[PDB]
């Protein structure tokens, strides 16, 4: 819950993005379940690298913050 | 002198009071003895503390007849393992679906909007004929082949060169991370195997060798080197199989082999010579450090090695 | 908190271990989903280990299968979660009773057939 | 720790006292004579004789029983016949050497059988329990009709593993998959303890046969020994990684055996203060499923079986594989050794009861 | 060689009536030899001759467990089916046979 607080803004997009990272890291099995995302954040951290895929997931998952960016 | 000692090893071996083959069974009588002066009531290490004790109708103040305990129950520590949560085929359809179909819309705004790249038409050597958006598809024909050609070769060669980057990461990745993973392990699973020779080096060295790349912790022990000895192996279940397996069908233990030495090569006809599974259970505590192969001159020698792991009892004489 | 009657139920690892087993039986046309399909598989011969769901209530829906398997010398586990099985199945759907079949000519007989003797050792 | 009390428990615990200590003072006079009075060569010959005896045991005789498969296999303290429950939930009795049914029993239990035994005094009030979650004396008969039921005992809550008769015969412990073991009276048939002591089930009771000491053989595998008197253990997890199935002591207070899922036999509980194992042994190559000695009436010889295809005997003192008897076509689940002489009766998955002679 | 063994079963069962000395004979047979399908089928048929169905059944089952292909198993099983216990799943049986 704490890490949940800290870095994850905990709505489906930032699950989404979460969910893009573990296959990036080389998932073949959908990567862990999450009973409040704070399980596989930590499954993750094995990985060590959170918080730029989600600046980028944003970007393709709509291109709503690229138009934002272009405005 | 010499033969007197042999002598007497053979007296010893006609009938022995008691012979190292099979531990000794005699129960020596002064310990007990000793034992029962220990305990002075005429019960035991477990009854002491009745000590002869008489309270109303034979009842023990010291320990309480009256209270039933409820102790502390131990939980184990239980290892987390988070479940491989599976995907039905539709699920992966749609994933597959939505990434992608997002990725296209990335590029089409990165494309429209951003102008980043600009999107050229794939020729092949069938469109060659038919695409005319780059020039010269008639005027340089041979040069326009080339182009055609070159950018197919490119193509083909990006692909290559992205399988070559991925392999090359993979293969970086794969050091570290094996570096990394110093996991606790929680239950080994072990086979001990013992057979009556491997006078063999090729077998020795598929023992050494497939032990060193499964990580797997044990020894192989024998006697008199040509003699009979054992395999003891420890480790994850599914390398213990593997271990297992190349033991029993893989090699080939009654097959005949060449020992090479500085005199002259030996021909080794080994028919009587065989292997056998005499364990393969789970084991609390994995106190096998490596793989530590040896040859013992005696069996005393090896009991003794096995003794290092705090574990003779996995040699079986027959 | 699973129920009693749901025995042997299969411990974290190895009910993992089935439930991979099971998703590369699915894989393989190897399995046969659902109490109905696995009883079937059962009067026929062809399973080789059923894996049952301790979270399917009511859970007496689930108790012949275990009957079958005895009269029949199959081994069987129930694993904890219903849902877990479904999706190794690939059923987004609450699966209870699944059944591995026999074939021999199978990638993954080994695989099965580890299994099969994990879940024997389970029984007593 | 909490630590509550009652009062039925208090009149047997006296008497448990007295009968445990009384015995085991006989034991261990009977135990300083024989070192006393032993030398060295004949007792060895005896113990090799014996030992080569177990070995060239051969499967004399295999009578197939029940639909399922045989859980409990127990001889009479008088050893002319056998109970057997299956997992059916039926205890057919068979006359152990022609190894013929006198009856069948199928209303009695309706979950699987867990173990059967007969009551240490000669008059055969045969208890056996269930994952009916319930133990069940038969007061047996050869001539009028098979069986007859005398008490039911609903005390434990979840499926019961693992019955025994404390040796004197006034107390029925049961070992169940819930966290308790609980000892009972033979007479009115109500409870007196329940021990909460495991994290999971009691899989397996033994009462050394002193009377004094019991281990209770736990799916943690915790294998504890509760003095029964002081409500008070003296245990050793340590032993086993799986569950621990089997448990049995040699007659001779001396040992407890351990039988394990690990497949290790675990031997404990001795007069070395440490408590170590003076061995373990390697059992079966899968899990063990009983493990027993014969001491009473005999010579004390470790006889297991397990679901490897394969019963197998060891000589108490060292320990070791003395020979394996190839006799089940499939996993064996429970076995008895004749009190008297060589001759184990056997039972398994392969749904019949074998003899070995 | 099974056909000694079955025939000492024969023996046994038939010609004196303790059909248990026969069993025992055929697990020692078997036992001897688990790469053969032989001994199987000896005491399956072993099983059929006497009044215990389901127990040749069960034996079957393990044979074609151990080994799938072998077509006298198939036969022992189909002959089973035949004595009309079920009287159903019988085609099917038969088809899974053929494939097998």
């Amino acid at each position: 819950a704490k890490s949940t607080e800290n870095e994850i803004p905990n709505l489906i997009e930032k699950m989404v993005a979460k969910g893009l990272n573990d296959l990036v890291e080389q998932y073949k099995f959908r990567e862990t379940t999450h009973s409040k995302r704070e399980l596989d954040s930590g499954d993750d951290q094995p990985q060590s690298s959170e918080a730029k895929r989600t600046k980028f997931s944003n970007p393709a998952i709509p291109p709503v913050i690229d138009l934002e960016k272009i405005k | 002198l010499l033969d007197l000692s042999k002598f007497k090893i053979y007296y010893d071996n006609n009938h022995g009071y008691e012979w190292w083959d099979t531990a000794y069974l005699d129960e020596k009588g002064e310990l007990m003895e000793k034992y029962d002066m220990n305990g002075t009531s005429p019960a035991e290490e477990k009854l002491a503390e009745d000590i002869d004790e008489v309270d109303d109708d034979d009842d023990d103040e010291h320990p309480s007849i009256r209270y039933v305990a409820h102790p502390l129950p131990e939980k184990i520590n239980e290892a987390k393992v988070s479940i491989k949560a599976y995907l039905t085929q539709h699920e992966r359809k749609r994933l597959r679906r939505n990434r992608r179909k997002m990725a296209r819309e990335a590029r089409e705004i990165k494309i429209k909007l951003g102008l980043l790249p600009k999107p050229e038409p794939k020729v092949k050597l069938s469109n060659m004929m038919s695409v005319f958006e780059n020039d010269q598809n008639i005027t340089d024909p041979t040069a326009w082949e080339k182009v055609v050609k070159d950018q197919v070769d490119l193509r083909k060669r990006k692909h290559l060169e992205e399988n070559e980057r991925r392999h090359e990461d993979a293969i970086k990745r794969r050091k570290e991370a094996v570096n990394m993973n110093v996991e606790k392990p929680t239950v080994y699973h072990c086979k001990v195997f013992q057979f009556k020779n491997l006078q063999n080096p090729k077998i020795r060295f598929k023992l050494k060798m497939n032990s060193k790349e499964l990580s797997l912790k044990g020894l192989c022990l024998r006697i008199r080197d040509d003699g009979p000895g054992i395999i003891i192996v420890v480790g994850n279940e599914k390398s213990c199989k593997f271990y297992e397996n190349l033991v029993m069908k893989r090699i080939k233990w009654n097959e005949d082999f060449e020992l090479h030495t500085n005199t002259g090569d030996i021909k080794m006809d080994m028919h009587n010579n065989s292997i056998s599974k005499t364990w393969e259970g789970y084991l609390q505590d994995c106190k096998f450090k490596g793989w530590f192969m040896k040859v013992c001159n005696d069996q005393d020698s090896l009991l003794r090695t096995l003794g290092q792991f705090d574990s003779e009892h996995f040699y079986s004489p027959v | 908190a699973p129920n009693p009657k749901a025995f042997p139920l299969a411990d974290a690892a190895l009910t993992q271990q089935i439930l991979d087993v099971v998703q590369q039986a699915a894989n393989l046309r190897q399995l046969k989903k659902g109490a109905n399909e696995a009883t079937k598989t059962l009067n026929r011969g062809i399973s080789e280990f059923i894996i049952m769901a301790a979270d399917c209530e009511p859970i007496e829906i689930l108790l012949h299968l275990p009957l079958l398997c005895e009269d029949k010398n199959v081994p069987y586990v129930f694993v904890p979660s219903r849902v877990a099985l479904g999706r190794a199945c690939g059923v987004s759907r609450p699966v209870i009773a699944a059944s591995i079949t026999t074939n021999d000519a199978s990638a993954i007989k080994t695989q099965i057939y580890a299994v099969k003797d994990k879940i024997e050792t389970l029984l007593i | 720790f909490f630590t509550p009390a009652t009062s039925e428990l208090i009149f047997a615990r006296r008497f448990l006292i007295n009968y445990s200590l009384e015995r085991s003072r006989k034991r261990l006079q009977k135990e300083m004579e024989r070192h006393q009075k032993f030398n060295t060569r004949q007792e060895l010959l005896s113990r090799r004789t014996e030992l080569q005896r177990m070995a060239n045991l051969e499967l004399a005789g295999s009578q197939l029983v029940s639909t399922k498969p045989i859980s409990a296999v127990s001889l009479s303290t008088d050893d002319m016949v056998v109970a057997t429950g299956s997992w059916a939930g039926d205890l057919q009795v068979l006359n152990s050497q022609t190894l013929q049914p006198l009856t069948q029993k199928l209303d009695s239990h309706v979950g699987k059988i867990g173990a059967i035994d007969w009551h240490p005094d000669s008059n055969n009030q045969m208890i056996s329990c269930a994952e009916d979650g319930l133990i069940k004396n038969f007061q047996y008969s050869n001539e009028e009709g098979g069986l007859r039921l005398l008490g039911d005992l609903v005390g434990h809550e979840r499926r019961i593993s693992d019955v025994k008769y404390h040796p004197s015969g006034k107390f029925i412990g049961s070992a169940s998959h819930d966290m308790t073991w609980r000892l009972w009276d033979a007479s009115t048939h109500q409870e007196l303890l329940l021990q909460e002591g495991h994290d999971k089930g009691v899989f397996s009771l033994s009462f050394q046969c002193d009377g004094s000491l019991v281990c209770s053989g736990g799916m943690d595998s915790l294998s504890m020994l509760w003095d029964i008197r002081s409500g008070s253990k003296v245990m050793t997890l340590a032993g086993h990684s799986k569950p621990i199935y089997t448990v049995a002591w040699s007659p001779n207070g001396y040992q407890v055996a351990t039988g394990g899922g690990d497949g290790i036999i675990n031997v404990w509980d001795i007069r070395k203060r440490d408590e170590g194992q003076l061995n373990q042994i390697l059992a079966h190559r899968n899990i063990v499923t009983q493990v027993r000695f014969s001491k009473e009436d005999g010579g004390k010889k470790l006889v297991s079986c397990g679901y490897d295809n394969l019963i197998n005997v060891y000589s108490s003192d060292t320990w070791l594989k003395m020979g394996s008897l190839a006799g089940h076509t499939d996993k064996i689940i429970s076995l008895d050794i004749s009190n008297n002489s060589h001759f184990l009766v056997s039972g398994g998955w392969d749904r019949s009861i074998k003899l070995w002679n | 060689c099974p056909l000694l063994w079955v025939s000492l079963s024969k023996i046994d069962e038939i010609d004196l009536k303790n059909p248990v000395r026969a069993r025992s004979i055929l697990d020692r047979g078997l036992l001897k030899n688990p790469d053969d399908v032989l001994f199987y089928i000896a005491k399956i048929q072993m099983e059929i001759r006497l009044g215990n169905l389901d127990q040749a059944e069960l034996l079957v089952t393990q044979a074609l467990q151990k080994f799938p292909s072998n077509a006298l198993l198939w036969v022992e099983q189909i002959k089973l089916f035949k004595h009309g216990n079920k009287s159903s799943l019988k085609k099917t049986i038969f088809q899974d046979a053929l494939r097998r």
